[PDB]
Order: structure tokens, then sequence, then C-alpha cells
RNA sequence: CGCGGGGUGGAGCAGCCGGUAGCUCGUCGGGCUCAUAACCCGAAGGUCGUCGGUUCAAAUCCGGCCCCCGCAACCA
RNA sequence: AGGGCUACACACGUGCUACAAUGGCGCAUACAAAGAGAAGCGACCUCGCGAGAGCAAGCGGACCUCAUAAAGUGCGUCGUAGUCCGGAUUGGAGUCUGCAACUCGACUCCAUGAAGUCGGAAUCGCUAGUAAUCGUGGAUCAGAAUGCCACGGUGAAUACGU
RNA sequence: CCUCCUAAAGAGUAACGGAGGAGCACGAAGGUUGGCUAAUCCUGGUCGGACAUCAGGAGGUUAGUGCAAUGGCAUAAGCCA
């Protein structure tokens, strides 16, 4: 939880600082990091969807959910309840732990990492991201994997706009550009 | 490419011309048929006429194509599609 | 064994290794080979942390990997806007170093594609 | 947290070659060692020198002139 | 209007259970051939008239519409 | 004077190089013939990774130069992979010829590393120093051959028969 | 045999009047306890696209009901255990 402890310390008063929040709980804060992975090849055969699973919780130490077909599409050959993706919800210490990971390890691991995005943010403070390989965590093994793999991060966040979000993230010296 | 000790490739003529054109400060665009001639750097901004066998096709000059030569930017083969 | 952006293999000889890095080649290899101290001949495996590191910071004073991709994107871009003979053949997909397409230009046009 | 269902998630040290050490919690288990950690990227070092546009006209006077 | 057949690859004849999506001549390709007709090999041409639904299999079972057939009956 | 004969959805002819281990790569090392050469062949030495550059003898030549033959042989390595097979393609930088290498030359270096794992119907050559394979030279020629015409090296199989 | 309309605001009410369904299903799709709340759209997000899964929101049942239509249904009669 070290990078809870910063934000405790030093994250929420530079936020106070620049916006010039009246109370403390005005100030942003994280709320989860959510972490999908579809996986529509399910529907050809079932142990992939089992692979991915594994994948997400070798990634974040959790045991993810499997999703399954809300309403179900026309072109891409699914009915309704059919499992089609994984997801994990991170909060918390683990949450943090993930987060700190994910900075200070797998994001310098990208292959070609010219920063994320700015205009990532959906107007209501959420982060968003797409991991395009799933090696860039640590947590698997090269040599192991048969399968390429993604993902994407989720980073729910209390910020009421966009901007707010943007400026916590930058305070935790989240990449951009 | 021609060999560095050599120097550039420009006819002479044609460098007189832009000499000129650079000294009137106009912007007339001139007809030229050497096509062999290399850009140089004094001659951006002008539009110079290159022939491509047929006709003088307006070339304006710019930044980018200093290293590169006239016929080039000039094409002479005139071919749509074979449908 | 990770170089660069990427991962090498481990069984394969260092000279060999290397080359699986976009942007080196044999010659390039040896090069880096030399600058380390390193022997052409041992693999990978069974390195040194320190040799690896060595490495590495051989191979980053080289454009590689995605450097190298990005600026061989920015010449052909470059090519295109200016519309330069050349620039004009990459857009179409047709040989652009001036060989006689006739009927052998299947590298750049592809497959062949009956009348229709 | 139940408790069976989970992978096992433990303190290890994970170590860049740039010598930043950094304790973390993660399900590796064996002993890190990265080759990239945040702090010795090449973010903003590289980025300027990494798009390399030059100049055109520069380098047309370097190779040769008058 | 009512009632029996059904509706396709340039034309035609496509294996009772909805998961098989063709064969003939035709056009191209190349050597056979003293010549072509060839024998032989491979290649482009769909909608299954249509609108829908039972079902993951649908043109392939059903509700309606447009036509081609065939019906036999009628007509102040 | 500039351009074209070098165009390019495609079809055919003749070749070269391949698809590998009877091989590739590296280091060492052996054995030819036949030719050409004065607006020519150009040693040695020096510089250049190299193409070449500089200097500059010997020589109208059984004298000097082109000019190291290569396959081979020995030792090492690779171990059946689209590979240390294969080299097309393209980027960069350059050398020489030539008033001039954009269209459109050859060669070099570094990078890049397509297709191709012996080829459907069918179809060609060859009976011996032949085929197969290996290099070498010459003409035209400023430059520009995988073509043509020559030269030697290694060197088979098979012919019952009509 | 069931639903609506014709049917004239109780019930009932005809026509070779106008429109559609049934001849079952389910040992859970029944009982009960505990919990939950929809369609559609927008913005962001690996492969992923008009349309899978995941975030932030608008919306307020426009959804759902084993199958027709009507009347119902949030205390849900809808969805999970």
């Amino acid at each position: 939880a070290k990078l809870h402890d910063y934000y405790k310390d030093e994250v929420v008063k530079k936020l106070m600082t620049e916006f010039n929040y009246n109370s403390v709980m005005q100030v942003p804060r994280v709320e989860k990091i959510t972490l999908n992975m579809g996986v529509g090849e399910a529907i050809a055969d079932k142990k992939l969807l089992d692979n991915a699973a594994a994948d997400l919780a070798a990634i974040s130490g959790q045991k993810p959910l499997i999703t399954k077909a809300r309403k179900s599409v026309a072109g891409f050959k699914i009915r309704q309840g059919y499992p089609i993706g994984c997801k994990v919800t991170l909060r918390g210490e683990r949450m943090w732990e993930f987060f700190e990971r994910l900075i200070t390890i797998a994001v310098p691991r990208i292959r070609d990492f010219r920063g994320l995005s700015a205009k990532s943010f959906d107007g209501r403070g959420n982060y968003s991201m797409g991991v395009r390989e799933q090696i860039i965590f640590p947590e698997i093994d090269y040599d192991k994997v048969d399968r390429v793999r993604g993902l994407d991060i989720t980073i729910t966040t209390t910020a009421k706009s966009d901007e707010e979000g943007r400026a916590l993230l930058a305070a935790f010296d989240f990449p951009f550009r | 490419p021609r060999s560095l000790k050599k120097g550039p490739f420009i006819d002479l003529h044609l460098l007189k011309k832009v000499e000129k054109a650079v000294e009137s400060g106009d912007k007339k665009p001139l007809r030229t048929w050497s096509r062999r001639s290399t850009i140089f750097p004094n001659m951006i901004g002008l539009t110079i006429a290159v022939h491509n066998g047929r006709q003088h096709v307006p070339v304006f000059v710019t930044d980018e194509m200093v290293g590169h030569k006239l016929g080039e930017f000039a094409p002479t083969r005139t071919y749509r599609g074979h449908a | 064994a990770r170089i660069a952006g990427i991962n090498i293999p481990d069984h394969k000889h260092a000279v060999i290794a290397l080359t699986s890095i976009y942007g080196v080649g044999k010659t390039r290899s040896k090069a880096i080979l030399a600058a380390a101290g390193i022997a052409e001949d041992v693999k990978i495996s069974e390195l040194s942390e320190g040799q690896i590191d060595t490495l590495r910071d051989e191979v980053a004073k080289f454009v590689v990997e995605g450097d190298l991709r990005r600026e061989i994107s920015m010449s052909i871009k470059r090519l295109m806007d200016l519309g330069c003979y050349r620039g004009l053949r990459h857009r179409r997909g047709l040989p652009v170093r001036g060989q006689r397409t006739k009927t052998n230009a299947r590298t750049r046009k592809g497959p062949r594609k009956p009348i229709k | 947290m139940k408790k069976d269902i989970h992978p096992k998630y433990e303190e290890i040290t994970a170590s860049c070659s740039c010598g930043n050490v950094m304790k973390i919690r993660s399900t590796v288990g064996h002993d890190l060692n990265l080759d990239v950690c945040s702090k010795c990227h090449p973010f903003f070092t590289g980025k300027q020198r990494d798009v390399a546009t030059g100049g055109r006209v520069d380098r047309f006077n370097k190779r040769f002139n008058i």
C-alpha cells in the first residue's frame, strides 16, 4: 500500500493546493481498478476462456469473474448467457498494489511505449486503457503462454470532472503524454 | 546518385533563371525542360513548370523538395487504369 | 533475455539471438558483441546479468525496434506527401526502384488478380 | 476474500538493472529481475530524439556546398 | 378468385429426418492432336423470387405476397 | 534538345539462381587450358572494410600485365529448421566510367531477408572425355552480360533389343 | 377451448363481422427464505467490428413474464442464489 500511503500524505495535499477544495473529502480518490478480458473465441472452444481467466488471475492476485452475454447480438454468434469474457474488480490495498505494479513495471515494459492518452478520460473522471500484450506484466511467463492475449484496465475514481481525474492521475506520476 | 566530390547537378541556364527570379522577387512560373536539375535552397517558394515530355506541369517548390530533382515532380507517363 | 523492447531466444547463439531485434542484422550483432567483450559463439543462456546489461547498453546506441520503425514510416509518408515519383509508386503499390514490372512485380503487386 | 480459490499472493523483491530495488506483492513467487524500471525508462530523454524529423535543407548543405 | 407441382449459379434436373451448399454443355488457361471435336487437370459466375417466424443448423418446416405450371369448374 | 525503344491486369519462349548436409559458412592448401593488351593491359608499394584511389615499373608481349583458377583436399563449425538454406525486394551510403547515370549503367559496403522444402497436364537434351557439374578467357565495348563464341578441370549412367 | 374488438362505461349479447392464439411445458420454470432491478442510447476502453465482455452516465420499465392477446405485476407476479 505504498502508493496509498503516498496519496494520503502528498497527492491529496497537491490536489488541495491546486483545485482549492474546502473539504478533504472533496478531493478525488480512486474507487476501483477493473480488469476485463473479452474473449469471443470462447464460443469456438471452452479452454481459451479458462486460459484467459488464469492469465488475469496471474496478473492480479484475485480470481476473475466470468462474464456472460446480457443480450445476444447477431454477427458474432452468441446466445444469451454464453460465458464470453472475464473480469476482476480490484479495490483497496490489492488495487493499490496493482496500480503500483502497473506504473512501476508493466507500463514501462510496453513495446514501443510513447506515453498514454490524456483524452481517454470519458468526461466524468474515470480513466480507461488497453494493453495489447498480456506479457507486459511480469507475472505471466513468456515461454509458458500459447495464445497472445490482451486486456483493458479501467481506473474508476470519485472525480466529478475528467480534468480532476487527470490531475489526480498525474499526482501519481501516471505517464500520459 | 551523383558522387559527393562532384557536387550537385543543376543546368547552368536554369540556375541563372532562378537567380534572376530571386533578384526580381517575382512569382510567375518559369517553364523549364531541365528535369535532371537538382532543386536548391534558393529555389524554395518559386513555381517552376517542369516539362513532362508533353506539357509543362507547375511545381511549387517546398522545403522538403531540396535534395530531389525537378523531374521527380513531373510524371511523364499517364496511366489511369486497365478497366 | 530482454534487450531493447523485445524478448530474445535463449538456446540460440548470441550473434544470431541479437538478430531477433528489429534493426540489427548479422554485422551489427557482431559489432555489438565486440563492444560488449562477449564471444559470438556463446548462448544467451549461461550469461551473467552484468554482461546482459552491457549488451543492452550497446544496443541502445543504435536506432532499433520501435524508433527504427517510426523512422522508416516517416520517410515513406514524407515521400507520399511530396507526390514525387517514388511517393506515387508507393501509393500505387508498384515497384519503386525502377523494375520492369511487365510480368514480375508480384512482391509489390501481391498474388495475381484474374480479369473480371 | 474467500480462502481457497485465489492464487498465492506474496511479497517479492523486483530489481531494475538501473539500480532501483522495489519490494512488491505479486503472484510470481521467485525473485524478479527487471530490465526496465519506471525510474530507468527513457520517456523523458528519448522522445525528443526518437522522432528525428531533422532538416532537409540542412542535410543538403552538409553533404555538399559552395 | 378456390385446389394439386415450386420457384436458383448463362439454361436446365438436384439424395423421406432443417447441419450435404452439384452435374451437363459453356468461357479462360496449357499441352496433347498433321487438324479440331476431343479424352484428361483447374479456374470466375447465388438469390435459393420475396417478405417474415419455429430453431445454433434453413433455401431446406411453416403465415402472407409476385410470378411460372397444372387443375378442373364457371360466364349475365 | 528532351523523351521513347527499359511502359505492365496478363500469356508464351529461352536462360540464371535456388529450394540445401553429395550442402552452407570459416581458416589453411593443391592441380589448368585457351585467349586479350598501346586513346591498351597495368605489377610492386601506399591508402581505403570494399568497389576502388594514389604513385608507377614491365610490356605491341613463350619475357610484362590482365591473372588468385574453381570444383577439390585437410581441419573446424552448423544438425534438417523456411535454418548459419535461399537470395529477391527495398532503405541508407558510396566507387568507377562518361558532357551526363532522374527516366535508365555496373560494381561496393551496411542494413532489409519475398517466393521457394524438387514443381499439374505434359515436355527437352545427351551414347564419352559425352551428359552432369566447376571455374577461365574473348568478341562487341567509355561504361554496361545470367546472352553468344571459345578454353580447360572433375567426370558418370545406359543401350536387352526394334 | 383461450384473448381482444364489435358490445351501446354491471353481466350477457349476433353475423360465412374485424384481428390473433390453444390441443402443452416445467421434479423446477413448483414451495419457501435471503438478495437483486430493466430496454435503449451516449462517452471511454486490447483483438472487437452497427451489434459480445468491462468501466462513467442518461433513462425510469419504454424491459421482463416458458408460449397468443388482454388485464396485471417493484411489497415485484420480473432476475439470482
